[PDB]
RNA sequence: ACCUAUACAUUACCGCUAAAGUAGAUGAUUUAUAUUACUUGUGAUAUAAAUUUUGAAACUUUAGUGAGUAGGAAGGUACAAU
RNA sequence: AGAUCAAGGUUAUGAUAUAAAUGUCCCAGUGGGCCACUUUUGGUAAGCAGAACUGGCGCUGUGGGAUGAACCAAACGUAAU
RNA sequence: GCUGGUUCCUUCCGAAGUUUCCCUCAGGAUAGCUGGUGCAUUUUAAUAAAUAAUCUUAUCUGGUAAAGCGAAU
RNA sequence: UUAUUAUAUGCACUUGUAUGAUUAACAAUGCGAAAGAUUCAGGAUACCUUCGGGACCCGUCUUGAAACACGGACCAAGGAGU
């Protein structure tokens, strides 16, 4: 998908010994509404008792992040399972919205670790602002003025004749 | 001495015809005006919660629509058992089910053959008024008009219009056992546009158990 | 030779074909094998269960011979 | 190749607990068990006078004849596949009382006591049981310490 | 599809008689119509047995007539018996009764007519009571016959009592080994 | 997006299986009209024309449904004689 | 432990019923099985040997895996969409 | 007790390679599985205040996975 | 009080809509045509011509046969559950 964000609240429904239970939140990226409410729980099987249903889900939402047309760059933590190898990682990436850049790290974390994405676990996302950026891929995508003449389309192949006649002549210069 | 009684049966069988029409219209009157004062309740109960900084949970949900989803062969007798009393026994047939813990453990016994969730009004109505069918001794006699519902359950119930179907079902009611097992199971076709993996759970692959929201939007594709 | 003597592929398929079987229950159970008597004992109150409406009032009256039964709550 | 006869395999079945060996204390012989009343059977390891066999331990089943010092039960033994009923003499330490009806036989007492406070109110009866179902709609508010509160993982670094 | 439909949806039972008698399969052309059009149940149970066999529809005799009807308080029910009214020697004096009947042996028809009463037809009783008001429906035993006499056999359960298939009845023929505790054992 | 089964679905047809209906035809039923009792109004009577058998072992209505060796049961079919 | 009276509310989890219950003919055939998940013993291994469970093949075509007894879909009256 | 064959067509249902015994191990008997044919009948049978088989409840049993040797052996 | 809905349409009369597994109105083409004889549709009947798709040889025993398993060159008569 593209990996929406929520924000997913706990309860551990509330038996008589013990009304009030202390109603936890996490922040969760998931394609669906109701896998987002099922990462929440294998993510509450590793930090409090708690299961379902020995709890609930109180109120959910999406959220919609705040500046959708500036021009931030991510930073993820992340903690990913090898084939033989759970390591820490710390990446970064540069795009307007946060789900943009955490499905920004899995088509690519996925692509040069094989990683595939039930071993990759979300451990912080934050928008890092720069000179904290390390990641040479990102620092370089920073100084205005920015000249870089990489003439680019896709050139469309080719075009609306299959049989053309007139040869696509690319750099048009 | 026939032709004197025979037009006193066919002025009364007009009466009590015409008595149905206005008894069933301010019928659904009423169920109508409850399915907008439920869903404008839970507006104005979580626009006040938010104001009030507490959590506003909703209701867990009763009834699920259940639709198997896959394949009659090589199935195991333990499943095998629940998905025949589910009534479910073809592909891409579906029961109105009312949850409970009774029937949640045995969803979860039958689950990679099932996809389930809990239907729209939209949906409960879509599903017996295109597709809906009802159990005359055994017979799939369909719908044609309310007098088949208004046979078999009004006088041992109280339902005789069609929505009074929908409202003993999307309400799940007193009588719901009576009119779930009342409709023959919905011999659905095949979505259009498709099926994602079927033998993947919906929250890796997308089919069997609890899409729980978007069976609403499966069923469009189906019905 | 040597390729199957002894399995139980199929075995609980075939008991459960024209399946499996419920016993039964029966009001009256044969008493075949009690305590013999016992039974000669409720042999013999079988046939002594004369009083339907008649005496089966009138040993209260007896009772009130002793005016009750006072004393024997002991024993 | 083999099992036959008539007590193996139970070196566990008849085997008797972490240390409650010994004499076996004397309420077992004073219970009082009736004709057609339920019962389960627990082979008591040490007492050898009329065991019932391994394949009816763990098996309750009806009283239907009592003797001076010992018992007549009814056991369903599944054979191929008809159960059968079959009919076992034991003795007394190899039976305990059951608990199945017990709570049913409070369950018939309320049902008609909870009809007879609603004898005189009239409405309603609510008899029969109900499977759990969803709980309700609430709202519960923090009211007592906001949230987060918030679990965030970082489990591997070992 | 669906699974399933096995089998036996095929129900079981027999619909039309066996017998190509002229009589009773006209017998039946009129009680079709006699339960389909008054439905009662007294008549699915002569349509019903005017199907079966032989056995089926055993002979009752004149004395279980006579011994059934003096259980009283219907003086005037006739007796309906969809079979045969054989005659019983072992009764002597025989009461004035009503009778409809398959067949009748004429022994006794020559004793309830001398007594005398009727004997009916199965269309006498339906044009006399064609809902059943005042009759008495009854059969004769359907196992009072020999041959289910040796139905089913194990020696060993304590219960068997059920009669082989011998040629003749005397000491050695089946009565040594295993009937006995000395030859063998006891079965 | 799209292509793809003897699966799913809606329809026609064949069988099976399970139900249900029909037999006063010197009767039933129409259409008119004369008369009519009249209840305002609708029935009953006369006329004229009309439709109304089925090896009831038949005809009509309704629903589900269909793999098969070894194997069993039904209904047909070829041969020749009394 | 029983035989007859007196009182008893709304019949006492859920969902199911392609009908179930029962005789006889214990009537035909069969009493060489192979394959597979997970469990497992012998062997160094074996397309080997032997068991437990479920499902299949045997008896089974069609779709897929170029190919195939068992894999994955799906079970099959003649046709259209 | 082994090899070969065993002659029409449709329609319906549809297996077993297991158990016990046998100078038994390429065979029988025997039960399981199968078809036929009925029959009895239900407010789960014909114009339910009652049965029956996967979950729930309640309650019994168990010594395998895991755990243990700062408990016995 | 603000609205909303239903009931208070008989007597006639239509080529009207519905509902009896809701297909029928308009035209064109062509004459069963006396014998004589064309038009339009259809005919893997049983073949030849042209293409596409599928397609291993039966019987048998067998866990498994197209088998580098056995019988069978072909044809008529005979031929086996009494």
């Amino acid at each position: 998908g593209l990996l929406k964000e929520y924000e997913v609240v706990g309860r551990k429904l509330p038996s008589e010994k013990e009304p009030q239970t202390p109603l936890y939140k996490m922040r969760i990226f998931a394609p669906d509404n109701i896998v987002a409410k099922s990462r929440f729980w294998y993510f509450l099987r590793q930090l409090k008792k708690f299961k379902k249903t020995t709890g609930e889900i109180v109120s959910i939402k999406q959220v919609y992040e705040t500046s959708p047309v500036k021009i931030k760059n991510f930073g993820i933590w992340l903690r990913y399972d090898s084939r033989s190898g759970t390591h820490n990682m710390y990446r970064e990436y540069r795009d307007l919205t946060v789900g943009g850049a955490v499905t920004q790290c899995y088509r690519d974390m996925g692509a040069r670790h094989r990683a595939r994405a039930h071993s990759i676990q979300i451990i912080k996302v934050d928008s890092i602002p720069a000179a904290k950026t390390r990641r040479v891929h990102v620092k370089q995508f920073h100084d205005s003025k920015i000249k870089f003449p990489l003439v680019q389309r896709v050139h469309h192949k080719g075009n609306r004749k299959l049989f053309s006649f007139r040869k696509p002549r690319t750099y048009f210069q | 001495s026939k032709r004197v009684a025979e037009s006193k049966r066919r002025l009364k069988k007009a009466a009590v015809i015409a008595l149905r029409k206005k008894e069933n219209l301010v019928r659904a009157e009423k169920y109508q005006n409850e399915y907008i004062k439920a869903e404008q309740r839970e507006i104005k109960l979580r626009r006040l919660a938010k104001k009030r900084n507490q959590f506003y949970v909703p209701a867990e949900a009763k009834l699920a629509f259940v639709v198997r989803i896959r394949g009659i062969n090589k199935v195991a007798p333990k499943v095998r058992k629940v998905l025949q009393l589910f009534r479910l026994r073809q592909i891409n047939n579906g029961v109105f089910i009312k949850l409970n813990k009774a029937t949640i453990n045995m969803l979860r016994i039958a689950e990679p053959y099932i996809t389930w969730g809990y239907p729209n009004l939209k949906s409960v109505r879509e599903l017996i008024y295109k597709r809906g069918f009802v159990k005359h001794n055994r017979q799939r006699v369909p719908i044609t008009d309310n007098f088949v519902i208004e046979r078999k359950l009004r006088q041992a119930h109280q339902i005789q219009c069609v929505e009074d179907l929908v409202h003993e079902i999307f309400t799940v009611g007193p009588n719901f056992k009576y009119a779930s097992n009342f409709l023959w199971p919905f011999k659905l076709n095949t979505p259009t546009g498709g099926w994602r993996k079927k033998a993947n759970h919906y929250v890796n692959g997308g089919d069997f158990g609890n899409r729980e929201d978007q069976i609403n939007r499966l069923l469009r594709k189906m019905v | 030779a040597k390729s199957k003597n002894h399995t139980n592929h199929n075995q609980n398929k075939k008991a459960h074909r024209n399946g499996i079987k419920r016993p039964l229950r029966k009001r009256h159970e044969s008493t075949l094998g009690m305590d013999v008597k016992f039974l000669i004992n409720q042999r013999y109150a079988r046939k002594g269960n004369l009083s339907r409406e008649e005496s089966v009032k009138r040993y209260n009256e007896r009772i009130a011979s002793q005016k009750g039964k006072p004393k024997p709550v002991t024993l | 190749t083999n099992s036959k006869g008539y007590r193996r395999g139970t070196r566990d079945m008849f085997s008797r607990p972490f240390r409650k060996h010994g004499v076996i204390p004397l309420s077992t012989y004073m219970r009082v068990f009736k004709i057609g009343d339920i019962v389960d059977i627990k082979g008591h390891g040490a007492v050898q006078k009329g065991l019932p066999y391994k394949a009816y331990h763990g098996k309750t089943g009806r009283i239907f004849n009592v003797t001076q010092h010992a018992v007549g039960v009814i056991v369903n033994k599944r054979v191929r596949g008809k159960i059968l009923a079959k009919r076992v003499n034991v003795r007394i330490e190899h039976i305990h009382h059951s608990k199945c009806r017990e709570d049913f036989l409070r369950r018939v007492k309320e049902n008609e006591r909870l009809l007879k406070e609603a004898k005189e109110k009239g409405q309603w009866v609510s008899l029969k049981r109900q499977p759990e179902q969803p709980k309700k709609a609430h709202f519960v508010k923090k009211l007592e310490e906001p949230i987060a509160l918030a679990p965030i993982p970082y489990e591997f670094i070992a | 599809g669906i699974d399933i439909n096995h089998k036996y949806d095929r129900k079981v039972r027999r619909t039309e008689p066996k017998s190509q008698d002229v009589y009773l399969r006209l017998l039946v052309k009129l009680y079709r119509f006699l339960q389909r059009r008054t439905n009662k149940k007294f008549n699915r149970i002569i349509l019903k047995r005017l199907f079966m066999s032989k056995i089926n529809r055993p002979p009752l005799s004149l004395q279980r007539i006579a011994r059934f009807f003096k259980a009283a308080n219907q003086p005037e029910s006739t007796i309906v018996v969809v079979g045969t009214v054989t005659d019983d020697a072992r009764l002597l004096v025989v009461p004035k009764l009503t009778v409809c009947a398959l067949h009748v042996t004429q022994t006794a028809r020559e004793r309830i007519l001398k007594a005398g009463g009727e004997v009916l037809t199965f269309d006498q009783l339906a044009l006399r009571s064609p809902t059943g008001k005042n009759t008495l429906l009854l059969q004769g035993r359907r196992t009072a016959r020999t041959a289910c006499k040796h139905f089913g056999k194990a020696p060993g359960v304590p219960h068997s009592h059920t009669r082989p298939y011998v040629r003749s009845k005397g000491r050695k023929f089946e009565r040594a080994r295993g009937r006995r505790s000395s030859c063998g054992y006891k079965k």
